[PDB]
DNA sequence: CTCGTGCCTGGTG
RNA sequence: CCUGGUGUCUUGGGUG
DNA sequence: CACCAGGCACGAG
């Protein structure tokens, strides 16, 4: 069980040092290289680990027994401030520094990239690998008007019409499922694959237009 | 002359009282709550 | 030559080996003010064309960089940028051609120079 | 449409906006406009 | 090759001697617009300290 | 649009030399597309309201980026009258 | 602005109270203000600009 | 009417002008 | 109100916001980040 | 750089394709596999870069259940989980799989 | 037909 | 057939 | 306003 791995007084201390914002991974890699190079020599870097969290910007936690080891690990680092801005972390605040932390079929999410950035889409199905998911959304097409797209020069949102595109100029697949312009539209809603890192699920506030439509 | 007619009586300022604004008075004189720092959300006109 | 050499060091342990990536700066080469358009063609630039089209009367500078690898188990000219050129100087296009060609380039002979052209 | 004058070979050519600013003889990228069709008068004072 | 050229152009156009992000505590007015009103004005501006 | 006149412009958006220009007169016509026909906003450069003259030269070329680059040189005659300053 | 119109006249800097004076408008040609040659002492002005 | 020789605009009666057209200067009959 | 912090237009189309608007946006972002600390794991110094 | 879904080490894709996993190739067989198996076993989205220096007397290596491996870069939260067939094969081989995604 | 790579653009400090 | 809109901050030289 | 990461279109096997 994890409860049997709680830190006691025998575990080495953990010191938090302020580093340059955006170079925490570089500092961790440099400390790892220094520890690997000083391993086996007469002057070994008496450190146990060095890590950082994305939610803690500009902070590096190094586990050791004394402060001289931390000073030696931070010696020569260009991404660390020259001041003695290091603090001690209590034993009760050790597991909280190593905390790791949804997406369900039918929930409403918002897109954070592409042309449909900022629209409320519906999660239909997810791939078997677990990386990208299918989103049903309101299309933003022009039915081939200025053809011989960016997020700032996108047209208005409207349901896909299977009859207007034929008059303006289309592959009928299934009942209401049409493949137009390389994109699939079912019942006037575009079904597109989107990555997991490009979508948001937590803290979603629907606007007035989404309440009036959906 | 340039201002439209109003039913409120026209007077002059005779005393200027200074002081601090209480949180209750601030919430009373307010008309909306600001929570989102994003000036533009959908980038399609109409302020949010 | 004030700061001519840049030396690096990275101990690798996976058999330790020190690999120094030394970079030395060499001679500095200067060219005539060359104007390059968007099509890729390069021609001779003149102060009149720089003042008409709001261009910068400058010349490119090249620096020789020599790279060396020092492994202890215990070559081409690089364009660094452009430097503005003073008018009626030793590196300007109005110094040669005597004074006959000065009238064809829309340059007044009374212009003593001594200034830069920026935009 | 609109008469132009080259700045090097002095060639009188006409371009219709969509054409790039260039000379059709020496390739000079510096051209100027021509004199207007209206009559210019002066009071001689 | 853009850093040196941009710095030179900025220092010669705006006159701020130093980096772009460090406009404060810098000597301003090193590069000035050449007065081309007459010959004497240009001759006096070329020899000015 | 500006309150000035637009009849002094040709079909290329530029004014030909030899036409007398006065205050609040468009000489260089330029528009900018409005992001989402009349979907364009005016961005012309009129003459100064206290300057009247005659267009002398019009230069048209390309800049370093590759777009158009226009310049209009207006000439005028200043005659000494009551109020001009002189010096020995 | 016709004749016999009292208008205020000033010149920077305004040291004493005599710097702001009410004068009667007289329509005159050209584009220069015509003043009397006796009010030049309180105005501390001349005709050099 | 803003004239071409001086730099000023003048008011002029209608019977004191001549408008141009396709052949010469046509008066009020244009 | 926005009358105290007006918005000026640079090159016609693109407009620039006032410094007070950016200051208020940064203040609101900091206030939002403050609320995102009393709910999850916070090691004291991060809150401070 | 990708993060292993079983042990949790952080190594580039070419390392997992050539030599495989230095702590999981004995049961995952990432050396004699294609790119699909490596992508299903190693995730490119991870958070929490930890530099494991000690592999026994370190509390960080014990809390992350990596106190019996090799030193290097490890991830705290590895996005994604192992497929059903791979989990069944690991259970048949005698290795219990624990999700590191939180 | 599919993968590697240079170029353009939006996010963030 | 009325109504009507082009700007904030600096740098160097001049005027009284 | 300047740096970094993601999406798009071109070239080669
Ligand atoms: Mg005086
Ligand atoms: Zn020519
Ligand atoms: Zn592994």
């Amino acid at each position: 069980p994890q409860r049997l791995l709680i830190p006691t007084v025998d575990d080495p201390g953990i010191w938090g040092v302020k580093v340059r914002l955006g170079k925490e991974k570089d500092v961790v890699r440099q400390i790892l290289k220094k520890k690997l190079a000083r391993e086996g020599t007469k002057n070994p870097l008496e450190i146990y680990s060095a890590f950082q969290r994305d939610s803690f910007k500009g902070h590096v936690y190094i586990e050791a027994r004394k402060a001289e080891a931390i000073n030696d690990a931070l010696k020569g680092n260009v991404n660390v401030f020259s001041n003695n801005s290091k603090f001690l972390v209590g034993i009760v605040e050790y597991k909280d520094l190593l905390r790791p932390v949804k997406l369900t079929r039918g929930s409403y999410v918002r897109v954070k990239n592409g042309k449909f950035k900022g629209d409320l889409a519906q999660v239909d199905e997810v791939l078997e690998n677990g990386l990208e998911a299918r989103l049903k959304l309101v299309p933003r097409l022009d039915y081939g008007k200025d053809l011989s797209y960016t997020s700032k020069f996108r047209p208005a949102q409207r349901l896909f019409s299977e009859a207007e595109a034929r008059v303006h100029e289309i592959r009928r697949d299934r009942d209401g499922f049409v493949t137009y312009g390389g994109e699939e539209y079912y019942e006037g809603f575009l079904y597109k694959t989107f990555r997991l890192q490009n979508l948001i699920v937590n803290s979603i506030n629907p606007t007035l237009n989404e309440l009036s439509l959906f | 002359s340039q201002f439209p007619y109003s039913s409120a009586p026209l007077r002059s300022v005779k005393e200027v009282q200074f002081g601090l604004l209480s949180p209750e008075e601030i919430r009373a004189i307010s008309v909306v709550k600001i929570e989102y720092p994003e000036i533009m959300d959908e980038s399609r006109q109409r302020p949010r | 030559w004030e700061e001519p050499r840049l030396i690096l060091d990275q101990p690798a342990q996976h058999d330790n080996i020190n690999k120094r990536y030394e970079i030395r700066f060499g001679k500095i080469y200067l060219s005539r003010p060359t104007m390059t358009e968007a099509d890729g063609t390069t021609h001779a630039m003149f102060p009149q064309e720089a003042r008409l089209r709001n261009l910068t009367y400058s010349s490119p500078v090249y620096l020789d960089m020599e790279k060396s690898m020092f492994t202890s188990i215990d070559g081409n000219k690089v364009h660094i940028g452009k430097v503005p050129i003073m008018l009626r100087s030793k590196f300007c296009s109005l110094r040669t051609l005597d004074e006959v060609d000065l009238y064809k380039m829309k340059e007044c002979p009374y212009d003593m120079g001594g200034y830069f052209v920026i935009n | 449409g609109v008469k132009y004058t080259c700045g090097a070979c002095a060639h009188n050519f006409s371009l219709n906006k969509s054409d790039p600013v260039r000379c059709k003889e020496c390739g000079h990228r510096v051209i100027y406009k021509a004199r207007t069709k209206r009559m210019i008068q002066f009071d001689a004072r | 090759s853009t850093t040196i050229t941009s710095g030179l152009k900025y220092s010669l156009a705006t006159g701020n001697w130093g980096e772009q992000k460090k406009a404060m505590s810098s000597r301003a007015g090193v590069s000035q617009v050449l007065n081309r009103y007459t010959y004497s004005s240009t001759l006096s501006h070329l020899r000015r300290t | 649009l500006k309150h000035g006149t637009y009849e002094k412009l040709d079909e290329d958006g530029l004014i030909a030399p030899g036409v007398r220009v006065s205050g609040d007169d468009i000489i260089i016509g330029k528009t900018t597309p409005i992001p989402p026909y009349h979907t364009k906003r005016d961005a012309s450069t009129p003459l100064r309201s206290t300057e009247n003259g005659i267009v002398d030269q019009v230069l048209l070329t390309t800049n370093q980026e590759g777009l158009k680059f226009v310049k209009v040189r207006m000439r005028t005659t200043k005659v000494p009258q009551i109020g001009d300053k002189f010096a020995s | 602005l016709m004749d016999d119109d009292p208008v205020l006249f000033n010149r920077q800097p305004s040291l004493h109270k005599m710097s702001m004076m009410a004068h009667r408008v007289k329509v005159m040609p050209y584009s220069t203000f015509r003043l009397n040659l006796s009010v030049t002492s309180p105005y501390n002005a001349d005709f050099d600009g | 009417v803003e004239l071409h020789n001086p730099n000023k605009t003048i008011p002029i009666p209608c019977s004191f002008l001549l408008i141009e057209s396709t052949h010469g200067w046509v008066p009020y009959e244009d | 109100p926005p009358q105290v912090r007006p918005s000026i237009a640079m090159d016609e189309t693109t407009q620039g916001q006032d410094d007070l608007t950016h200051k208020l946006s940064d203040i609101l972002k900091a206030n939002i980040n403050v609320q995102k600390l009393e709910m999850d794991g916070s090691p004291q110094h991060i809150i401070n | 750089e990708r993060a292993c879904m079983l042990c949790g080490i952080v190594l580039p894709g070419r390392v997992f394709m050539q030599n495989g996993c230095p702590n999981c190739d004995s049961v995952l067989n990432l050396r004699d596999s294609d790119q699909a198996t490596v992508n299903e076993c190693t995730s490119s989205s991870f958070e929490g870069l930890v530099a494991v220096g000690d592999n026994e007397h370190s509390w960080v290596a014990k809390w992350l259940r990596v106190d019996r491996f090799q030193p290097g870069l490890y991830a705290v939260r590895v996005d994604g989980r192992l497929p059903s067939d791979i989990v069944a094969a690991l259970e048949q081989y005698g290795v219990y799989y624990r999700p590191r995604d939180g």
